[PDB]
Parts: structure tokens; C-alpha cells; sequence
């Protein structure tokens, strides 16, 4: 083996092979036992060698020491600074998900509110047209029959009804433009999450760099 | 000098929008003012604005709008009011005609304060009590009626099979079978007892008490018997009447004839709640008895006259709704006839929210799936990066169309460039009618949303996002001149026998034996059973997959191995799968605890799943169903299509068994707001509500109650925040005194246990607790006739704010441990208090009287001079309750309960136990509350920790009043309980591994993927031997306590 499962699966996360202990060892998810000691090419030379050659249905080894970007003391804070970036970035990441969540539920509340508006209007438009049948079926008289004891106060109903409708359509209008800025704000939060994601992934990866070199603060 | 004088300019205190989930009676406003202006629109065209009361009925506002229309024009053109009905737009945004005019204005959910008058359109007005169903479901029924998708229309119409069948079963032996539906007996799965229970009986006898009520009724009568634990209710009914009627004027012969007549006219009811002993079981098999045995209680039953019970049960009377080669298909082409590889055209994402600057490039990634993948992931080329991106490419997937297994799915996403995913979606490659999909499809995408760094996400839900305002992604599915279908069972069996016979005559040599005679090797024949017993997450090597796959025909003798076998099959081989299908056909049944694994997210195949359903159909008892109902409901999410075997199985048991039904209803309803499952679950709820009979009206009270409590607590958490508790409490009582509250919160069944009735509110004892989420502590009169023998006052907690459903699971796991332990000899008394999520971060939590946190204990005993708390205060407090022969048992309980909880909290890895996490009852039982993050989510920042660390405090109580308490024999016997308990759970490890896996379907951030469950493997140590695990447990227990845990065992 030449020294010079749960965590092997977790470190294989986000990689589009490596050797592990238990057969006695395991090449890794697609698991390959090393039982297949007691063979040609003392363990390590079989790994360099490589996959269709025996299995019908079958380049990137992972053991970088990560000095790529010498103290022990000073590298200990290079976690404490990167992890505070990571955690302050993480804090900001999941801060916006609350906003992403709250806004999206707020958004869908608005269109379902607008559907109630639209529908409410259709009852009020239908109501002004209800009287013009039943009012001008009895506008038959017009001027006589004790002057205008009927037809003056009928016009007041019609006046409020129409000015009421006026206010409803204004209220909806107001909500619809409320929704627009909200739609744009929603999109804008998602936008900055996507730029944060790979910064947050690289920061979490580079936090793993200064961890695995070393092998209180946090 | 503190901060090197460095100013923070960015900082500012005013609203820092920086708290350091969240409508009511009208739109935008929670509580409508007590008098309100309500526009009333008529057939006249006159909009007469009434000022009515918030809490006034429609009867009232009608019979006042009748009178005040006599003051407005066009009066004789208004008909008699008795020929009219109200209607308005609600907040859900529909025209809700208002039939039950006893309803109050505040309960209508009106959006805008107005009414319209109309006549009863649809004169079958009793039919338009779909309203009931809509209220119960939490969306309108007519919203389903206008759904295009035929699958939905087909689900609604075809699922009535089960409803009608199930209603027939209820009225088979009526009214008995109706009472079995309504009041199913509440009994354990084993009829025999564990030995520690038996030994509280002097050679198997319980002292019971039967109660009777003869006129004037005013009086009741003990009849204390002493009968066998295993005798049935029929017998106990007899001996109870023997005693009643025994006399100096009855002979022995004349007694027995009186007994026989009276016997078959009564049944047994538990006193103080609506439980009932309705069939032949041993008395001790019923849970109430077995509770009474253990708790040290004398069962109080009651002779209920069958007349007066069959008097209470109403006719269910289900009725069907308005929804009531030889075809144009011509089975046009079988899938296996087609000659090309799969290819799928991806073209144009309408929009994506990305920065032009920060992100370099983007592309649509794809792959075909079956849970885990049957070919290389096919990325599409980069185009028009971060700015109106469209493609027009076909990706060519290396799998020949005939190989595609029945449950194959396209899984796609859209990624960045240094890679991260932007949006995602999946599609069933076959539609619900076995048809291989063709034409163009519009796949609206989901967000990732959180966590999930993986690019593709196939464990997520299939189908498009029903939010239109998302990344859409148009795509064309290849068309093979004619409509394609998956082959019939005839076709597949034929091909099986072919490749089976084609095996038989193959050569001497074949890459040795790479994937494959009847020469039954004896070292190998033991290797199968060794693999058979491994845990579901013990990742298998492809050497073992071939090994297994080769002896597939042998594996049928070890039926338990099937989950391992099925994962070993190649699903991109039409050949291998066809043979597997035929094994699964004949395969003999397995234990329900294993069959459940075959309904998790790794086994999508309909045949596999149908098997699993048949295991459960034969083997799973109604008891064990209602234990595991949560998982089975969450596993519907992973089903491909709406209509399926598992939904039919659950809908039937829900309509068989009103105890199941109740939780089956709530468990759907609680996840209803979650739009991903919303449609599947609603249609199911619609089918249940349509078929369950009068219970629908009981549920509607429960729902109507919950809404009031949701609405009340919202007002407390916004607005009436930043007000003294004294102010909040003046508001709380004022509001519960209101008449709509009194209506809604008084006559109903506790959702935590529908057995327990809730009668009148004792406002006296109702209060807003100290927690910041403003939970309400509620308290109702038990309106039972024998309330005295159980509890004069039922009280439970309603908490709007926390997501209960984590607690809900850990308590479920705790209960399942307690039961494993109990029936395996070990008495470790846990207290899994009742908890129920009933909506998005809203629920109910059972109170446990005479219990207090260690913090409260320490404040009573805490000496007036505020220097330091003594650790003995707990031990002294416990003595002050428990004095005499009592005392020793009170320790036994503590020690037993502490141990049980020590093991479970370690294993589950629940949140750190401190003093306000742990509670102690007066009788000396210990139990944990508020568990928090369960599989150790708290490691995601920077192990294998012991969350229940035994302070000095507990150790004293464990060892009686002691100096050097870790050396006592009291502490040894405690240590042995932990060692026996830890092993016991480990020996049943499979169940817990599966139980957690099945719960990946829910949105809980502590169960995102199988690697989150992995913790539980470590902590039970299954990759090691049981003697190593023990020593691992001892090690880890030694680590936390600083010494104590160095021991050895005699028995292996
Ligand atoms: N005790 C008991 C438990 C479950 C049962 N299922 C059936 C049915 F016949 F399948 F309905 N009968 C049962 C009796």
C-alpha cells in the first residue's frame, strides 16, 4: 500500500478515484474491492496500471498535499481567518434564503390577492349593469308622478357604485405595481446567491486546504 | 484602547431590515373590528351598506337586510328573503355561496367586506357541501374540476374504487362493523406479555373495576373483580353481571340464565375517554390495561349499553360525485421494437437570474436516472452565457431505447462556471399510461433550494414547478413515427425464459465467471447470508453485485436478501431486469420492516414496489401501520404517478380505521402548504374526505379550531409583540370570551388523541407561555360522564412558530426504541409525549402534569442566599415526594428512565442536554423535551458526541445519597442497562436506518441525503463487531463523563 467509508463518500462529493481500508482494502460512488495481497505487482503498481479489461461495464487520483497556495502556529490562524470569512459568508448566504423564502411566499400571496381583486371587480361591474335593467324598466315615467321622488336617489346609488369600483381598481393597480418591484427584488436576491455560491464553495474548499495540511478558535 | 480605535461606519442601530415563518379574517387585517361596514349587493342593483357585528350570523344580517331594504328603492322587485342566499369572494379567491347561514361574518374569510344576494343555483344544494371538503382540505374542490392533466382527472374517478369498496366493508356486519371503524380496539401487536409486566399480577391476575349506571343515573357503582389478565371483554362483562345480580333469592341455576341474557347487551368502555374494547382480545393486549398494570393503576372500565353506543354512530352513506388489437392506441409500438439510442433535444431556457460579471458561463446538464444512474451524464455545450441563453442541440444518451427500465427519469439542471447549479427539474421518461414520452415539453424549474451543492439532484421530485414564474426550459422528446408503449407482462416473461435458456448453453470460459453453474459452493453459500444481514447503507462492491446477481436463483431461499439483490441488478439491461421482474413475481413475502426499505427513494420500480405493498397487505398489523404511518405517507412523494398501489393501500386502511384515518388526514394536511406535494395530497385528501362519513364533520371542527388558534397567535407574534405579558393576557382572555371563539374552541376532539374529548374551556387556566413564540397553554373540561376516573381537565399546548416535525420524528423513534426494549425484556421507561405538526411550523404538544425541569427543581430547593445551587437539591426534592417503600421504586424508575434516555440521545445524536432540556416527574421519571437538531446538524460548523452527559446531580439520585457515586453497585446496574439497551437497538438497526431513509421525502434540513443518516451507523458502529461497538460505546461514555466506564461482560 506504501503509506508515503463515511468520510471517503463525503470527500468524493463534487467530483465528476481513491484507495481505502476495509478483502483488506477498497478502491472507490463505485466501490471496487482490492481482494479482486498475494498477487503480481506489490499492491501499489496495480493502482498505477489503471478498466474494461475484465469487467464488461467499465485519471484523477486525489491525494494533493495542499501547500499549493511552513509554521504550524501561523497556519492555525489561516483557518481562523478563512473560517470567519466562510462563516460570515455562510451567514450572509442563508440570510438571503429567508428573504428568498419570505419574498416568494409574499409574491404568491399577491397574485392570489389579485385574483380576489379581479374577481371582486367582476361582481361590481355586474352590479352597475344589474340596475340599468331594473332602473330603466321603471324610467318609463321620467318627469311626472310627483316630480322626481324616485329617480334622484336612484342616481346617488349609481354614483357611489361607480366611484367605489374606481377605488377597487386603484387598490389592485397599487398591488400590481407592488408585485412588480417585489418580482424584481426576488430575481435580484437569487442573482447574488448564484455569485456567492462558488465563492462559498471555494472558501469551504480552501478552508479544507488549511485543515488537511495541519492533520479552540472555531 | 479596546478596538484599536477602529470605527465601524457600516454599522448603525436604527432597525439595524435586521429578529435578533409566517392572512386572518379580512385581507391584510387579522381581526375585523367589532362593528364593521358591509356592502350588500342585491338583484335590484342597490348597494345598501349595513353596519353589522363581526360575530353576527348570516341569519341576522339577512333578517336585518330584509327590513332595511324596505327603506331603499325597487322593493317589490325583491323576492321573499326565504328564496335567497349570500355569496362573496374569499381570500383563497373564489365565489363561495354561503349555505350554512348560522355561520358568523368573521369565520367566512372574506377578503373585502361585502355580500351579494343570489338564488340557490344548483338546486342539489346538499351536493354543494363539497364546501365541507374544501374547508377540510384547505383548498376549494372546484380547483380540481378545472385541471387539464388527465392523470388528475383519472385519479379522482378511479380512486373511488377504494372508497366504495371500503364503505361496503364498514356496513358488512353493522352496526358492529361501523363501531369497529369508528372505535377500533387499541391493542398491542403481541398477545403475550413481557415477563417484568407479568410479575405485577400474582400468577396472572389483574384487579379490575367495572362501573354501572342505572336510573336515576345520578349514581354509579363499583364492581371490583379479580380476573385473568388474558380473559376477554366478553368474560369480564359476565363476571361483572354475576356480581351485580347475585342474591339470596337467586339459585346458582337461576343466576346463570339472568347472566346469559344480560351478557350480550353490553360492551366495555374505558372511563373518562372514548376508547372501547370491542373484540376478542386478552384484556392485557389492550393498551389501557397494560398502561394500568405498569403505572400501578386499577383499570376503570364501564358497562355501556350497546343501544346507547350504536345510538351514537350515524349512517355514513357515501355517494359518488359528478365525476362518475382493439383501440385507437393499437398498442402502436412496443418499446423493445424501437431501433435507436435515446436522444433528447434541449433548446431554450426563457430566463435565469445570474450576474453577467461574476459568473463566466452556463449550460444545461442532463442525465437519465432510476434513483442511481444508467449512463454517463450528458452535459450540453456552453451558449449565450449569462444573457438570454438558448441552445438547439440533441444530446445522445448511450442506452438503447429497449433497455430503458419502466421507472426511468430524465434529471436535468442548469449550472455555472468553479461549478454550481442554478435551477433544476426532472421528468418521468414514461407517462402514467406506460407510454414512452414524445413531443415537446415545458419544464418549469425549482430552486436548489438550499444546501445541495451537487449539480443535478435526482432525489428531488419529478414533474415541473407549478409556479409559472420560474426558469422554464423547453425541450423536444424524440418521436418514433408512432406512439410507443412499455411491453406487456406476457412480453417480458417470454424474454426472461429466453435469456434464462440462453444462459444454460454458454461456454466453459466467460471472463472466468464475471457476471455468472448449479454447483452450489459452500464458502460462497455462507457469503450470501453474511451480506443478507448487513445494514441498508453498507455500500456494496460491484464484485458482490455480480456475486449476488449470479446466484439470483439461490437468493430466493433467503428472501430477506432482496434489497441487496435489487440494487445489484443493472437496470440499463433489459435482459437482467426482465429476469428480476420474474423473480419478484414468485418471490416469497418478507417482514414489513424490510418491505418498507423497498418503498424508499432507491427502489422506484413499480413491480418492486407492488411487492412491498403486498408484504404490508398480508403482514403489517393496523397497530404497526399507525406506528409507521408517518413514513408511509412521506413515501408517497417518491411514487412516480398519482394512482398507484401504495396510495390505494393507505387510502383503504384510512377508510377501514378511523384512528388511522385521523392521522392519515392530519399528516397530509400538515404538508399541504408545501406546493410540491400539494396536488397529490389534496386529491388524496379529497378522496378521503368524500368517503370517511361523519368524521369529516369532526375534522372540520378540529380544522376550524386550529385556524382560530393560528389567527390568535399571529396577532400575538406581530403587533402585540413589545407589550407586557399582562397586556397580552388581557387581550388573550377578551378574545376567548368572544362568542365565535367560544363556538369554535369548545366542542371538539383533541387532534393529538381524538379519543380525548375537549368540552368547555376553563379560561381560568389558559395562558400564553413565557416562550417568545407565544405558545398558548389551553385547558378544557373533559365532558365524559366518568371524567373523575381519568382527568377532570384535558390540557395541551398550541405552538405557532417552531417546526415540530423534527420533534415528531425523534419522539416516534423514542417510542419505537421503548417498544423494542420492552418486548426484549428490558424495562427502560421513556416518555414520548404527544406532538403533532398540523401546518407550516404550527402544532400541538401534550402536557405532562407534575413535571418540571431540573432548573425549576433547583430554584425551589435553592437556598435563599444566592451563592450557588447544591447538586443534592434534586435528590432531596425527589425524596420529599417519594417516602418509604415508595422511595426505592422512585429511584428504580429514575435509573431505568435515565439509562434509556442516555442510550437514545447518544444514538440519535440529538441537541446537547442542559438543565432546561431535562424534566423530572414527582414519581421520579426522567424525560427529555425540545430535541432540536437530531442527527448532529451542529457539526456543519467544525466527533461523535454524547449529548446526555450525567452531571454529579443525576449520579447522586442514581446511587442514593452518596459519596463517590461512580463506584456504587447502583451505578453498575445502571451501566448494565445502558449496555443491554445500546445492544438491543443495534440488533434492530435496520428498522431505524430505513425509517430515517423513508423520511428524506420531507423537507427537513437534517435529512437531505443518505450521508446525513450515516451518523447513526457510526454511533451504533455496524462496520465493527458487537463486542467492538460495546467497547466503542463504553469508550465514548468514558470520554464525556471523565472516567467511570471501564468494565467487562460475562455473557457473549
Ligand atoms: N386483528 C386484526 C388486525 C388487522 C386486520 N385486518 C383485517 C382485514 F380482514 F384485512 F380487514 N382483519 C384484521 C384483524
Amino acid at each position: 500500500s506504501l503509506q508515503d467509508r463515511e468520510e471517503v463518500n463525503e470527500k468524493l462529493r463534487d467530483t465528476a478515484f481513491l484507495v481505502r481500508d476495509a478483502g483488506d482494502y477498497t478502491l472507490t460512488n463505485k466501490l471496487i474491492k482490492i481482494f479482486h495481497p498475494l498477487t503480481f505487482s506489490s499492491v501499489v503498481e496495480l493502482i498505477n496500471h489503471y478498466l474494461a479489461q475484465y469487467n464488461p461495464k467499465l485519471l484523477y487520483p486525489v491525494s494533493k498535499y495542499q501547500q499549493d497556495q511552513d509554521n504550524i502556529e501561523a497556519v492555525g490562524k489561516k483557518l481562523h481567518e478563512y473560517n470567519t470569512q466562510f462563516q460570515e459568508k455562510s451567514r450572509e448566504y442563508d440570510r438571503l434564503y429567508e428573504e428568498y423564502t419570505r419574498t416568494s411566499q409574499e409574491i404568491q400571496m399577491k397574485r392570489t390577492a389579485i385574483e380576489a381583486f379581479n374577481e371582486t371587480i367582476k361582481i361590481f361591474e355586474e352590479q352597475c349593469q344589474t340596475q340599468e335593467r331594473y332602473s330603466k324598466e321603471y324610467i318609463e315615467k321620467f318627469k311626472r308622478e310627483g316630480n322626481e321622488k324616485e329617480i334622484q336617489r336612484i342616481m346617488h346609488n349609481y354614483d357611489k357604485l361607480k366611484s367605489r369600483i374606481s377605488e377597487i381598481i386603484d387598490s389592485r393597480r397599487r398591488l400590481e405595481e407592488d408585485l412588480k418591484k417585489q418580482a424584481a427584488e426576488y430575481r435580484e436576491i437569487d442573482k447574488r446567491m448564484n455569485s456567492i455560491k462558488p465563492d462559498l464553495i471555494q472558501l469551504r474548499k480552501t478552508r479544507d486546504q488549511y485543515l488537511m495540511w495541519l492533520t479552540e478558535w472555531l | 484602547s479596546y478596538y484599536h480605535h477602529h470605527h465601524h461606519h457600516d454599522y448603525d442601530i436604527p432597525t439595524t431590515l435586521y429578529q435578533g415563518p409566517r392572512s386572518g379574517e379580512l385581507w391584510g387585517i387579522h381581526l375585523m373590528p367589532p362593528r364593521i361596514l358591509v356592502e350588500c349587493l342585491l338583484p335590484n342593483g342597490m348597494i345598501v351598506t349595513l353596519e353589522c357585528l363581526r360575530e353576527a350570523t348570516l341569519i341576522t344580517i339577512k333578517h336585518e337586510l330584509f327590513k332595511e331594504a324596505r327603506k331603499y328603492p325597487l322593493h317589490q322587485l325583491l323576492q321573499d328573503e326565504s328564496s335567497y342566499i349570500f355569496v362573496s369572494v374569499t381570500q383563497e379567491a373564489e365565489r363561495e355561496e354561503f349555505f350554512d347561514e348560522t355561520r358568523r361574518l368573521c369565520d367566512l374569510r372574506l377578503f373585502q367586506p361585502f355580500l351579494k344576494v343570489i338564488e340557490p343555483v344548483g338546486n342539489r344544494e346538499e351536493k354543494i357541501l363539497n364546501r365541507e371538503i374544501g374547508f377540510a382540505i384547505g383548498m376549494p374542490v372546484c380547483e380540481f374540476d378545472m385541471v387539464k392533466d388527465p392523470e388528475v382527472q383519472d385519479f379522482r374517478r378511479n380512486i373511488l374504487n377504494v372508497c366504495k369498496e371500503a364503505v361496503d366493508l364498514r356496513d358488512l356486519n353493522s352496526p358492529h362493523s361501523r363501531a369497529m371503524y369508528v372505535y377500533p380496539p387499541n391493542v398491542e401487536s403481541s398477545p403475550e406479555l413481557p415477563k417484568h409486566i407479568y410479575n405485577k399480577l400474582d400468577k396472572g391476575q389483574i384487579i379490575v373495576v367495572i362501573w354501572v349506571i342505572v336510573s336515576p343515573n345520578n349514581d354509579k357503582q363499583k364492581y371490583t373483580l379479580k380476573i385473568n389478565h388474558d380473559c376477554v371483554p366478553e368474560q369480564v362483562i359476565a363476571e361483572a353481571i354475576r356480581k351485580k345480580t347475585r342474591s339470596m333469592l337467586l339459585s346458582s341455576e337461576q343466576l346463570k340464565l339472568c347472566v346469559l341474557e344480560y351478557q350480550g347487551k353490553y360492551i366495555l368502555k374505558v372511563c373518562g375517554c372514548d376508547e372501547y374494547f370491542l373484540e376478542k382480545y386478552p384484556l392485557s393486549q389492550y393498551k389501557y390495561i397494560r398502561s394500568c398494570i405498569m403505572l400501578g393503576r386499577m383499570p376503570n372500565l364501564m358497562l355501556m349499553a350497546k343501544e346507547s353506543l350504536y345510538s351514537q354512530l350515524p349512517m355514513d352513506c357515501f355517494t359518488m360525485p359528478s365525476y362518475s388489437y382493439m383501440n385507437g392506441e393499437t398498442s402502436t409500438k412496443s418499446l423493445w421494437v424501437i431501433n435507436s439510442a435515446l436522444r433528447i433535444k434541449i433548446l431554450c431556457a426563457t430566463y435565469v437570474n445570474v450576474n453577467i460579471r461574476d459568473i463566466d458561463k452556463i449550460y444545461v446538464r442532463t442525465g437519465i436516472y432510476h434513483g442511481g444512474e444508467p449512463l454517463c451524464d450528458n452535459v450540453n455545450t456552453q451558449r449565450v452565457p449569462c444573457s438570454n441563453p438558448r441552445w438547439n442541440e440533441w444530446l445522445n444518451y448511450d442506452i438503447y431505447i429497449p433497455d430503458l427500465p419502466r421507472a426511468a427519469r430524465l434529471c436535468l439542471s442548469i449550472c455555472s462556471v468553479e461549478h454550481c447549479p442554478l435551477a433544476w427539474g426532472n421528468i418521468n421518461l414514461f407517462d402514467y399510461t406506460d407510454t414512452l414520452v414524445s413531443g415537446k415539453m415545458a419544464l418549469n424549474l425549482w430552486p436548489v433550494p438550499h444546501g445541495l451543492e451537487d449539480l443535478l439532484n435526482p432525489i428531488g421530485v419529478t414533474g415541473s414547478n407549478p409556479n409559472k414564474e420560474t426558469p422554464c426550459l423547453e425541450l423536444e422528446f424524440d418521436w418514433f413515427s408512432s406512439v410507443v408503449k412499455f411491453p406487456d407482462m406476457s412480453v417480458i416473461e417470454e424474454h426472461a425464459n429466453w435469456s434464462v435458456s440462453r444462459e444454460a448453453g454458454f461456454s466453459y470460459s466467460h471472463a472466468g465467471l464475471s457476471n455468472r453453474d448449479n454447483e452450489l459452493r459452500e464458502n460462497d453459500k455462507e457469503q450470501l447470508k453474511a451480506i443478507s444481514t448487513r445494514d441498508p447503507l453498507s455500500e456494496i462492491t460491484e464484485q458482490e453485485k455480480d456475486f449476488l446477481w449470479s446466484h439470483r436463483h439461490y437468493c430466493v431461499t433467503i428472501p430477506e436478501i432482496l434489497p441487496k439483490l435489487l440494487l445489484s441488478v443493472k437496470w440499463n439491461s433489459r435482459d437482467e431486469v426482465a429476469q428480476m421482474y420474474c423473480l419478484v413475481k414468485d418471490w416469497p413475502p418478507i417482514k414489513p420492516e424490510q418491505a418498507m426499505e423497498l418503498l424508499d427513494c432507491n427502489y422506484p420500480d413499480p413491480m418492486v414496489r407492488g411487492f412491498a405493498v403486498r408484504c404490508l397487505e398480508k403482514y403489517l398489523t393496523d397497530d404497526k401501520l399507525s406506528q409507521y404511518l408517518i413514513q408511509l405517507v412521506q413515501v408517497l412523494k417518491y411514487e412516480q404517478y398519482l394512482d398507484n398501489l401504495l396510495v390505494r393501500f393507505l387510502l383503504k386502511k384510512a377508510l377501514t380505521n378511523q384512528r388511522i384515518g385521523h392521522f392519515f388526514f392530519w399528516h397530509l394536511k400538515s404538508e399541504m402548504h408545501n406546493k410540491t406535494v400539494s396536488q397529490r395530497f389534496g386529491l388524496l385528501l379529497e378522496s378521503y374526505c368524500r368517503a370517511c362519513g361523519m368524521y369529516l364533520k369532526h375534522l372540520n371542527r378540529q380544522v376550524e379550531a386550529m385556524e382560530k388558534l393560528i389567527n390568535l397567535t399571529d396577532i400575538l407574534k406581530q403587533e402585540k409583540k413589545d407589550e407586557t405579558q399582562k397586556v397580552q393576557m388581557k387581550f388573550l382572555v377578551e378574545q376567548m370570551r368572544r362568542p365565535d371563539f367560544m363556538d369554535a374552541l369548545q366542542g371538539f376532539l383533541s387532534p393529538l388523541n381524538p379519543a380525548h374529548q375537549l368540552g368547555n374551556l376553563r379560561l381560568e387556566e389558559c395562558r400564553i407561555m413565557s416562550s417568545a413564540k407565544r405558545p398558548l397553554w389551553l385547558n378544557w373540561e373533559n365532558p365524559d360522564i366518568m371524567s373523575e376516573l381519568l382527568f377532570q381537565n384535558n390540557e395541551i399546548i398550541f405552538k405557532n412558530g417552531d417546526d415540530l416535525r423534527q420533534d415528531m420524528l425523534t419522539l416516534q423513534i423514542i417510542r419505537i426504541m421503548e417498544n423494542i426494549w420492552q418486548n426484549q425484556g428490558l424495562d427502560l421507561r421513556m416518555l414520548p409525549y404527544g406532538c403533532l405538526s398540523i401546518g407550516d411550523c404550527v402544532g400541538l404538544i401534550e402536557v405532562v402534569r407534575n413535571s418540571h425541569t431540573i432548573m425549576q427543581i433547583q430554584c425551589k430547593g435553592g437556598l435563599k442566599g444566592a451563592l450557588q445551587f447544591n447538586s443534592h437539591t434534586l435528590h432531596q426534592w425527589l425524596k420529599d415526594k417519594n417516602k418509604g417503600e415508595i422511595y426505592d421504586a422512585a429511584i428504580d424508575l429514575f435509573t431505568r428512565s435515565c439509562a434509556g434516555y442516555c442510550v437514545a440521545t447518544f444514538i440519535l445524536g440529538i441537541g446537547d442536554r442542559h438543565n432546561s432540556n431535562i424534566m423530572v416527574k414527582d414519581d421520579g421519571q426522567l424525560f427529555h423535551i425540545d430535541f432540536g437538531h437530531f442527527l448532529d446538524h451542529k457539526k456543519k460548523k467544525f466527533r461523535e458526541r454524547v449529548p446526555f452527559v450525567l452531571t454529579q446531580d443525576f449520579l447522586i439520585v442514581i446511587s442514593k445519597g452518596a459519596q463517590e457515586c461512580t463506584k456504587t453497585r447502583e451505578f453498575e446496574r445502571f451501566q448494565e442497562m445502558c449496555y443491554k439497551a445500546y445492544l438491543a437497538i443495534r440488533q434492530h438497526a435496520n428498522l431505524f436506518i430505513n425509517l430515517f431513509s423513508m423520511m428524506l421525502g420531507s423537507g427537513m434540513p437534517e435529512l437531505q441525503s443518505f450521508d446525513d443518516i450515516a451518523y447513526i451507523r457510526k454511533t451504533l458502529a455496524l462496520d465493527k463487531t458487537e463486542q467492538e461497538a460495546l467497547e466503542y460505546f463504553m469508550k465514548q461514555m468514558n470520554d464525556a463523563h471523565h472516567g467511570g466506564w471501564t468494565t467487562k461482560m460475562d455473557w457473549i
